[PDB]
């Protein structure tokens, strides 16, 4: 739950939107919710 | 073949003499021994070895010919004490009778040679290392000492490369069959102590090839070595150095799963004599076992560190895009999105304190991912280093001779009484 939280800045840290995006729909984030923290 | 005539080595929680001519070696109890043929000598009084030689066996008894070789780990100058420090020459082994024969000394940053011959004529030879270098590569660290005497010069070598030659040719007869003590003598500080490893003595002039030859024999290890040259082991504390990147170290970036790379900070007072970068700093790494704590090449392992309160453990994510990428710096997992297992390794076949971490897709898999670095990033827009996993360090680390520089090279550094700061 942290972890997954880190893997998505981890994603944002090397581009790659697209990983960060995806990680947040598996981690229990809110498809908009998700625009916002990128 | 047939040219040592004093090989002290370790057995039994003990020294002795190995070359067969029986010399008497008394170590004192104040006198510390460990099985990596280390001692330490310190101030404390009986901390001294006393050999008696075999007083039937003249070994230079027409020309002066012979070599002495050991390794030696002298701790840093005390911040407050330089004054002493560059100042007090003191003793560490003696070997003399009626007033001619041997003596080593150091004083600060130099080690010195002495011959005293029978009418009292006195010649030296020393190394002295910088004490103002960023990184040294000699203060506080092993390194290997082999001085050698013939009829018109004494030299000393260090890891095996001439340093200093003194001519001494109107030495005349100098006593060699003395007692040999190993103890610090001199206006010392308390806490003054040194460290010595394989003390040798030979009964010939050993050439340059010769001594280059014993430095990389009592180099060669099956494990890694840290910082200061000990061997690298498991389950303890460690800061991170970089050899292509002297001056850097590994921070947690701020609210960010990666580790930037900062300036390291330096000596902060105003000694006119004295610099250095500082090396307890970064994150403080710890590495584990995938019957001792010794970390060998080829060995399979986590690299951890602590962030707070937390074991977190350095990763590569398994699909990353370019030949380089940041590390996934983070909790211990066993996602399937990131490669969490190193292999240490050792490409270097000269000796070095350096060693190289290989990221594989899996341990009976010859796949290589890459080698953890680090690199230079573009993300207003900067530049920026961050603790990175290569693909170019891939071929990079087969080319010989072996890239001392390359940024795959990493050391260990654990807190240790001889570096203070």
């Amino acid at each position: 739950d942290m972890f997954c939280a880190l893997k998505i800045k981890f994603f944002l840290e090397i581009g790659d939107e697209d990983a960060a995006r995806k990680a947040a729909k598996k981690c229990g984030y809110s498809e908009e919710q998700a625009e916002r923290i990128i | 073949l047939n040219n040592i005539i004093l090989n002290l080595r370790y057995k039994d929680n003990n020294l002795i003499d190995l070359s067969g001519y029986g010399a008497k070696v008394e170590v004192y109890d104040g006198v510390e021994l460990n099985d990596k043929n280390q001692f330490k000598l310190t101030s404390s009084a009986n901390s001294k070895i006393r050999v008696t030689q075999n007083q039937n066996i003249i070994f230079n008894s027409v020309f002066l010919d012979f070599s002495v070789s050991f390794w030696i780990r002298i701790p840093k100058y005390k911040n407050d004490g330089i004054q002493n420090y560059i100042h007090n020459e003191y003793t560490i082994i003696n070997c003399m009778k009626n007033n001619s024969g041997w003596k080593i000394s150091i004083r600060g940053n130099r080690i010195i040679w002495t011959l005293i011959d029978i009418n009292g004529k006195t010649k030296s030879v020393f190394f002295e290392y910088n004490i103002r270098e960023d990184i040294s590569e000699y203060i506080n660290r092993w390194f290997f000492v082999t001085i050698t005497n013939n009829l018109n010069n004494a030299k000393i070598y260090i890891n095996g490369k001439l340093e200093s030659n003194t001519d001494i040719k109107d030495i005349r007869e100098v006593i060699a069959n003395g007692e040999i003590i190993f103890k610090l003598d001199g206006d010392i500080d308390r806490t003054q102590f040194i460290w010595m490893k394989y003390f040798s003595i030979f009964n010939t002039e050993l050439s340059q090839s010769n001594i280059e030859e014993r430095y990389k024999i009592q180099s060669y290890s099956e494990y890694l070595k840290d910082f200061w040259g000990n061997p690298l082991m498991y389950n303890k504390e460690y800061y991170m150095f970089n050899a292509g990147n002297k001056n850097s170290y590994i921070k947690l970036k701020k609210d960010s799963p990666v580790g930037e790379i900062l300036t390291r900070s330096k000596y902060n007072q105003n000694s006119k004599y004295i610099n250095y970068r500082d090396l307890y700093i970064g994150e403080k790494f710890i590495i584990r076992r995938k019957n001792d704590d010794i970390v060998r090449k080829e060995d399979y392992i986590y690299l951890d560190f602590f962030n707070l309160n937390q074991e977190w453990r350095v990763y590569t994510y398994k699909y990353f895009k370019k030949e380089e990428e940041k590390l996934f710096l983070a909790p211990i997992s066993d996602s399937d999105e990131f490669y969490n297992t190193i292999q240490i390794k050792e490409y270097d076949e000269q000796p070095t304190y350096s060693c190289q971490l290989l990221f594989k897709k899996d341990e009976e898999s010859t796949d290589e991912i890459g080698l953890i670095g680090i690199h230079r990033f573009y993300e207003f827009e900067e530049y920026k280093d961050y603790f990175c996993i290569s693909k170019w360090y891939l071929k990079e680390v087969k080319r010989k001779p072996y890239n001392l520089k390359l940024g795959c090279n990493w050391q260990f550094i654990p807190k240790d009484e001889g570096w203070t700061e």
